[PDB]
């Protein structure tokens, strides 16, 4: 409160100091049942391969590209990337994708990946040097290979067709030794979303088909279309979801929030304060639910009192009998059931002349802002970038003069009523 | 020849549910009371999009073919309907001019007693499909009546169509830009529209 | 067509004719008045930015703008307790007729409370029922319940103790010998009140009668209250539709700037919609201060009513 | 504190409104209503009272017959306002409350020069000390925008404060031509009580209104009638 109100003493009140707001204890994430994911193994693992001078294809699009795992597994030895981090292979995609592949003698196999060494790479065996994705590769012994080096096998477009047989085999040499390899050059083909369990009642941060939100998600009625996928509040902000792996669906609502405000006697009076939080339920958070939220640090009282500090919804505070802060449902006045009947009358038979002051404000502090020199601290420069802002100054400073000139009018109206200058007898 | 579109071609303009209330949407709809082509095949523009209606009872129609040539140069989509199946595919068919029956190939998909109605729009490189069925009491014309056509097919095909055709009585509408005020009742479910520009009253 | 302002009265003066009324009808004319807005507070921080730690930071660049939008809105929340205030709680206790109803045959019953409607008379059970996110609403300092009490209170006194109870303690007078005295404030003498005390008590029945019927018939009799209500809905809807909106920026979902952009990109993006959001609310902001301005003159009215028109008998005519 | 930011002095000085109090105390008490009316009439200030008195339905000798009574009570209320005051300065709250708003909302108009709107400095000798004037004009933009913004959100808190200070003057110039120059009748707008007059006193800023009001003490039940019979006619009051 004394940094709120920039001071070190603080009169009796009720400030606001700061906005309470449940914090999302986690995040959820859902996305549907997973399905369609890419066929790897009929890149990798294929029946048959090309040669490195005459490197096939096959579509890698439309299909989910689980490429992070494929990467670790046995399909492949090694692996590179052309325009992409090959770390990326969890999550990333392309609107149209596919796999080059070819096998050889393992010079000429290395090929097989986009913008490879040696000029079968770009002749007929890899992608273009420029193509975006990744390749892999791994040793090709399991079939693409024969005794004296296998004529199937071969080197010299990229993904292409001056050529000739490769000395892939089992008993060939470390750059002979036979080798296959795959590039899977580059929305439809992406890598696969996870997701959480779906927790309910916790304020919680939560993602559903690539909408985001924080709130609190419970079991609904509300009866969603088939097709229908959010639920939305009169004015556009989201009020329920389908779950996208069970087809119920839930409500949102914010993660309760409010102002903390501090109730206080004078601090020259007492320290002791109370807190309430506005609108909340105490759940959230000697402790009071009011009907204005919950209320912490003050005593609940039967008794009723003039409203002393207002807290809302009836209920007031106050520092009270060795003392304490007390709230309690503010008394509007004693009651008193008037003596009337058919024929008795009350007629008082003395007086008293009161006298009551009454206060009233008349005339602000006449006050002019030179705008120029506000906006611009005596520069020519700022000045001159001012001047693009047309008539703004000079409308300000009317506007100004306008109110300064009408604090001495407001103060002619009440005072100057009289047209003399009376003066008393001595 | 042409009829008139009078209350009906509304459909459900996103995956949103909203109930007892009342929402304003801009898109591609059949304006109301357009006049709309009549039919019983010729080949046809698709404009922005196409509003189609056929009265049905027995699949006279099998389906559609749309793209821009509907012939050998670029893909196209075929879209039939047979027995149990709904079956699509995406090829540059090297079939006639107007293929018929009696009494590149980059994707491919599987799925008067009444009026079938369909919405169809191509944008973004999304093709999207709206539909309803109802029973009728009248054939001879759409009736004056309404029920919002809901969404069956949403696919990034990528495709320009700019023209197609019916596979073989059935009417032709034509959706445009407007401004329209949608009623959901408490069941989430469109039951009543206005099209702000049809008169000063929906203005 | 061209409107005619009236019907047209030649007025039949003479230098030495006069026209006095044999009779009179006593009248019921419901007023109604505005005293108070839904008192409102919103987090701007919360408003501006959806919990986004980047979007909060940049918002400091700005200075005071979220404290005095706070302050601002406080100021008008304080003075609708106020404005309540100084309409109802004019009296120094809380008044209640005795359990009989010897008002010399007038018959209040309508207008004082009912112990089985909240306690309230059945005339404000008709009215209460004619009248239909970083942003927040604050509850009132007095409840209905409370305020209930208020006009039971004024009430009692008008009936049991004329003015008086304005002026000082409540004296208690018998309600044909009240009405004498309002009838001498009109200058009719006070021997036509008793003379015509049951013709005056069942025109007065009958015209309390009517206001529950008029009421009932049509809300159009009541819409100062409901068109308070309208526009505070209006101007929040407006507030919040307006998070929608893109300033600009790539889109006004804020989490799809940052998860889409380079951080510099995003920051001169975010930029704008800061901008965007903090101008509607200073525009919103002024105009519940102007509104406020206006409720707060259907007040001071109100207490003015309340002062000179139930705790007295204004000769102010009209 | 001084950056453009001025108060002027207003038109009348404190010294002159205390000599316009001076007059229209001075008219109410040897003259009554008539200095409001046209010539100030002298009037020996008893009969005066006995005028108020009749003005709320109060027989003149019930002034007379009481007059070193009533003329205690008010001499001895004038002394309990003057501890009513003398005890807490909180009683003037209506008056304060306009000093100390105007001061906040300087401050803030004042603090929000320290803000940098996107800028890279908010002292603009900075900006202007550290960039060529292509990239200069890029900041200065911003500083300009955001404190153009700041002054029109000040202006625009002025008008409408200036607005509740008018219903406020226009309230005391009706409070001062009613309720000291005249008797108002209406009931509560001159205090608790029947108003019988008031007297003005000046304060920094405002008014103060001193009414002087009959209230009723006390009092006791009686058997009533609105009528009484004689000879077979009715008698009224
Ligand atoms: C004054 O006007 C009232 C109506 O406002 C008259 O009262 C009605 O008189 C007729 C007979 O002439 C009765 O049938 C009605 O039932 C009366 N109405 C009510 C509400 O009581 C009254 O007679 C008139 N008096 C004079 C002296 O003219
Ligand atoms: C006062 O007027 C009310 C109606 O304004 C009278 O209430 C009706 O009285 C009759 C006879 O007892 C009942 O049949 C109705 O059901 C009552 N209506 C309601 C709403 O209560 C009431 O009797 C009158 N009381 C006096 C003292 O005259
Ligand atoms: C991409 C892919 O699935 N490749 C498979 C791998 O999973 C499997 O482990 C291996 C036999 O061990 O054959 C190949
Ligand atoms: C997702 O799979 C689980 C079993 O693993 C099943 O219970 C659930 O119904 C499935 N949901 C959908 C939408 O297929
Ligand atoms: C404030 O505190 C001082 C002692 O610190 C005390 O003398 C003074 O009377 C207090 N004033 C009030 C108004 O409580
Ligand atoms: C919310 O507050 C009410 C009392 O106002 C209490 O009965 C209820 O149990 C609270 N809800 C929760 C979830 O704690
Ligand atoms: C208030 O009084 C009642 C008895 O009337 C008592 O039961 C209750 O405990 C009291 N409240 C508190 C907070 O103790
Ligand atoms: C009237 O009241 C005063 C005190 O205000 C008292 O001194 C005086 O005796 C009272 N007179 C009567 C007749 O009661
Ligand atoms: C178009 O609509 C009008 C009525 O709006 C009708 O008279 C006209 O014949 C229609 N024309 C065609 C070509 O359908
Ligand atoms: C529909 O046509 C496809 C070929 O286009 C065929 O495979 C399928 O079996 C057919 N289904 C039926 C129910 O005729
Ligand atoms: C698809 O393209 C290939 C050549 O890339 C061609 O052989 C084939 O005929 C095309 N499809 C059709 C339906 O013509
Ligand atoms: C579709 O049309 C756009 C221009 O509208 C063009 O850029 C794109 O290459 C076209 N795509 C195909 C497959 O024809
Ligand atoms: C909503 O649906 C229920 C059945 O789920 C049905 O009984 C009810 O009549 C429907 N209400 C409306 C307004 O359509
Ligand atoms: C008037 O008489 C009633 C009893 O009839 C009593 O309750 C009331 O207190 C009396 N008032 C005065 C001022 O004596």
């Amino acid at each position: 409160t004394k940094c709120t109100l920039k001071s070190f003493t603080v009169e009796k009140g009720i400030y606001q100091t700061s906005n309470f707001r449940v914090q999302p204890t986690e995040s959820i994430v859902r996305f549907p049942n997973i399905t369609n994911l890419c066929p790897f193994g009929e890149v990798f693992n294929a029946t048959r391969f090309a040669s490195v001078y005459a490197w096939n294809r096959k579509r890698i699009s439309n299909c989910v590209a689980d490429y992070s795992v494929l990467y670790n597994s046995a399909s492949f030895s090694t692996f590179k990337c052309y325009g992409v981090s090959p770390t990326k292979l969890n999550d990333l995609c392309f609107t149209n994708v596919y796999a080059d592949s070819f096998v050889i003698r393992g010079d000429e196999v290395r090929q097989i990946a986009p913008g490879q060494t040696g000029k079968i790479a770009d002749y007929n065996y890899k992608l273009p040097d420029d193509f975006t994705g990744c390749v892999i590769a791994w040793n090709s012994n399991n079939l693409d290979s024969k005794v004296g080096g296998n004529y199937n096998y071969l080197y010299r477009k990229p993904f292409e067709r001056p050529l000739q047989s490769y000395g892939f085999q089992p008993t060939n040499g470390v750059g002979y030794q036979p080798y296959r390899v795959v590039v899977l050059s580059f929305a439809t083909v992406c890598g696969p979303k996870k997701s959480t369990n779906l927790v309910k009642n916790k304020c919680v941060n939560f993602n559903f088909n690539g909408l985001t939100g924080t709130g609190v998600l419970t079991e609904s009625n509300k009866k969603f279309l088939p097709f229908q996928q959010f639920g939305r509040d009169i004015a556009d902000t989201t009020d329920a979801v389908r779950d996208p792996q069970t087809l119920e669906i839930l409500d949102i609502t914010p993660c309760s929030f409010g102002g903390v405000s501090v109730i206080t006697p004078g601090t020259n009076t007492s320290n002791e304060v109370a807190v309430l939080y506005q609108g909340v339920n105490c759940t959230e958070v000697n402790v009071f639910q009011t009907r204005a939220g919950c209320l912490i640090g003050a005593e609940h009282v039967n008794n009723s009192y003039e409203c002393d500090i207002p807290i809302g919804a009836g209920i007031c505070a106050s520092y009270q009998t060795s003392q304490s802060i007390i709230a309690y449902t503010m008394s509007l006045g004693a009651e008193n059931s008037v003596a009337y009947s058919n024929n008795s009358i009350a007629i008082p038979t003395n007086f008293t002349i009161s006298v009551t002051t009454e206060i009233l404000p008349v005339s602000m502090t006449k006050t002019s802002v030179d705008c120029t020199m506000y906006i611009c601290g005596d520069s020519t420069e700022c000045s001159n970038l001012l001047l693009q802002y047309g008539s703004f100054c000079t409308q300000l400073n009317r506007a100004l003069t306008g109110i300064a000139v009408e604090q001495d009018k407001n103060t002619q109206e009440v005072f100057a009523q009289v047209k003399q200058i009376y003066k008393t007898p001595p | 020849a042409y009829t008139n579109s009078f209350t009906r071609g509304v459909y459900y303009p996103d995956k949103v549910f909203r109930s007892s209330v009342l929402h304003s949407t801009q898109d591609l709809f059949l304006p109301f009371f357009s006049n709309v082509t009549w039919f019983h095949n010729p080949v046809l523009p698709f404009n922005d999009g196409v509003y189609f209606a056929s009265t049905e009872k027995s699949n006279i129609i099998r389906g559609w073919i749309f793209g821009t040539t509907l012939d050998s140069k670029t893909q196209s989509l075929l879209i039939v309907n047979n027995a149990t199946n709904v079956v699509i595919k995406v090829c540059e068919f090297q079939f006639c001019n107007d293929p018929f029956l009696g009494v590149n190939c980059t994707f491919e998909y599987v799925s008067f007693k009444n009026l079938r109605e369909f919405v169809f729009k191509n944008i973004d490189g999304y093709f999207k499909i709206y539909s309803k069925h109802t029973p009728i009491n009248l054939v001879r014309d759409l009736p004056q009546g309404f029920s919002a056509l809901e969404p069956l097919v949403d696919l990034p095909i990528g495709i320009n169509i700019t023209r197609f055709q019916t596979l073989l009585a059935y009417y032709v509408g034509y959706l445009q830009p407007r401004t329209f005020l949608l009623k959901y009742n408490e069941n989430g479910t469109i039951t009543d529209a206005v099209d702000c520009a049809l008169d000063p009253l929906s203005e | 067509y061209t409107m005619s302002l009236g019907a047209e009265n030649s007025v039949a003066y003479s230098n030495n004719s006069i026209a006095i009324p044999t009779n009179f009808t006593i009248s019921v004319t419901t007023e109604i008045l505005p005293v108070s807005m839904t008192k409102t507070s919103v987090d701007c921080t919360m408003y501006i930015c959806g919990d986004s730690t980047e979007c909060s930071n940049l918002l400091l660049q700005y200075g005071s703008f979220c404290t005095q939008l706070n302050r601002a809105l406080t100021g008008i929340a304080v003075e609708q307790d106020k404005n309540t205030q100084e309409v109802f709680a004019q009296v120094k206790q809380i008044y209640k007729t005795p359990p009989i109803k010897d008002f010399g045959g007038f018959n209040f019953s309508q207008i004082l409370p009912d112990p089985s409607k909240s306690k309230r008379s059945f005339i404000e059970d008709l009215l209460f029922n004619k009248v239909t996110n970083g942003l927040t609403v604050l509850p009132p300092l007095l409840t209905d319940e409370m305020i209930a009490q208020y006009t039971s209170a004024l009430l009692a006194g008008t009936i049991t103790s004329g003015w008086t109870f304005g002026a000082g303690a409540a004296l208690q007078i018998p309600f044909a010998m009240q009405m004498a005295y309002r009838f001498n404030g009109i200058g009719v003498t006070q021997n036509v009140l008793y003379e015509n005390q049951k013709l005056i008590a069942n025109q007065f029945n009958s015209a309390i009668g009517k206001i529950q019927d008029s009421l009932s018939s049509t809300a159009s009799a009541l819409g100062k209250l409901q068109d308070v209500v309208n526009q505070n809905a209006q101007a929040l809807n407006t507030l919040v539709k307006q998070l929608s909106s893109n300033f600009g920026a790539i889109s006004s979902v804020l989490n799809d700037i940052l998860s889409r952009l380079d951080k510099v990109e995003a920051e001169v993006q975010i930029d704008r919609l800061i901008t965007g959001r903090l101008q509607s609310l200073q525009t919103y902001v002024t105009q519940q201060l102007i509104r406020a301005a206006e409720i707060r003159a259907s007040a001071n009215l109100a207490a003015t009513k309340m002062s000179e028109c139930v705790l007295g008998q204004s000769k102010r005519v009209d | 504190k001084f950056n453009g930011l001025t108060v002027l002095p207003p038109l009348l000085t404190d010294e002159m409104i205390a000599q316009y109090t001076s007059a229209l105390l001075a008219g109410t008490i040897t003259s009554g209503w008539t200095f409001g009316a046209g010539a100030a009439l002298q009037i020996p200030f008893a009969m005066q009272m006995a005028y108020r008195f009749n003005g709320i339905g109060v027989t003149q000798n019930v002034l007379y017959e009481n007059q070193k009574l009533i003329a205690n009570q008010f001499n001895s209320a004038i002394g309990k306002i003057q501890d009513s005051l003398s005890s807490t300065a909180s009683a003037l709250g209506k008056l304060q409350d306009v000093v100390n708003q105007n001061a906040q909302a300087l401050n803030t108009l004042v603090k929000q020069l320290s803000s940098n709107f996107g800028a890279i400095s908010s002292v603009l000798n900075d900006i202007l000390s550290r960039l060529d004037k292509v990239e200069a004009e890029v900041q200065i933009d911003r500083l300009i925008t955001g404190r153009l913004q700041s002054l029109q959100t000040y202006v625009t808190q002025q008008l409408i404060r200036a607005a509740e200070i008018r219903a406020s003057a226009n309230l005391a110039a009706t409070k001062m031509s009613e309720c000291v120059l005249g008797q108002s009748k209406r009931v509560d707008f001159c205090g608790k009580g029947y108003h019988l007059m008031s007297f003005p006193q000046s304060a920094p800023h405002g008014v103060v209104f001193l009414h002087v009001t009959y209230v009723p003490a006390q009092e006791k039940n009686f058997t009533t009638a609105p009528a009484i019979c004689h000879d077979g006619k009715a008698h009224f009051p």
